[PDB]
């Protein structure tokens, strides 16, 4: 059960939950920060749910 | 030699099965011992060609 | 801020929260002179943005 | 009207800025940059 | 080089999706659709 939570926690960081890429680094190298913080929000939003 | 016959039958084909074919790499990114799973066009198991 | 492009970055930029607001009109009337208003200038070129 | 649409690291890249290659050296942890990925790690030979 | 095709002007409008200005010069492209067409002074809004 704890490697079973632990594994779907892991996989969980594969979508983006709505966001542009489910990596933050490419949207950083990929967006002016006056843009992208609009779609970060998202990921860190579903990332700490 | 554009309507013309050929000398073939009443085609009686039939419909054998491979029962394993029509995996092709569908992304070029490495992986190694993943169980990933894709959405993507295949040719299914035991199909009739 | 927020919508950049080439003259704002040339010459005059204002921070991302840009606190108050900016109120833009027309000229024409006076600064549109027949003889050339050529005393308005800015800067193409300082080595950085 | 000219409109530009293209895709990002999709499949094997072959237009890239002016972006100016530098060499590479390994066992160093430093910032790698290849076609646009990026990020933070040390990079070793593998392998695979 | 999309530095100086930036640094050209008259621009009717110039809006970029996914990406910035600044990042087109430092990402690789897998391939570009350079479409090209004519349209009249309204219908530019049109697009999109």
């Amino acid at each position: 059960q704890n490697a079973q939570a632990l594994n779907t926690l892991v996989k969980q960081l594969s979508s983006n939950f709505g966001a542009i890429s489910s990596v933050l680094n490419d949207i950083l190298s990929r967006l002016d920060p006056p843009e992208a913080e609009v779609q970060i929000d998202r990921l860190i939003t579903g990332r700490l749910q | 030699q554009c309507v013309n016959f050929t000398t073939r039958t009443q085609l009686p084909p039939a419909y054998t099965n491979s029962f394993t074919r029509g995996v092709y790499y569908p992304d070029k990114v490495f992986r190694s011992s993943v169980l990933h799973s894709t959405q993507d066009l295949f040719l299914p198991f035991f199909s009739n060609v | 801020p927020g919508q950049t492009g080439n003259i704002a970055d040339y010459n005059y930029k204002l921070p991302d929260d840009f606190t108050g607001c900016v109120i833009a009109w027309n000229s024409n009337n006076l600064d549109s002179k027949v003889g050339g208003n050529y005393n308005y200038l800015y800067r193409l070129f300082r080595k950085s943005n | 009207v000219v409109v530009l649409s293209f895709e990002l690291l999709h499949a094997p890249a072959t237009v890239c800025g002016p972006k100016k290659s530098t060499n590479l050296v390994k066992n160093k942890c430093v910032n790698f940059n290849f076609n646009g990925l990026t990020g933070t790690g040390v990079l070793t030979e593998s392998n695979k | 080089d999309y530095s100086v095709l930036y640094n050209s002007a008259s621009f009717s409008t110039f809006k970029c999706y996914g990406v910035s200005p600044t990042k087109l010069n430092d990402l690789c492209f897998t391939n570009v659709y350079a479409d090209s067409f004519v349209i009249r002074g309204d219908e530019v809004r049109q697009i999109a």
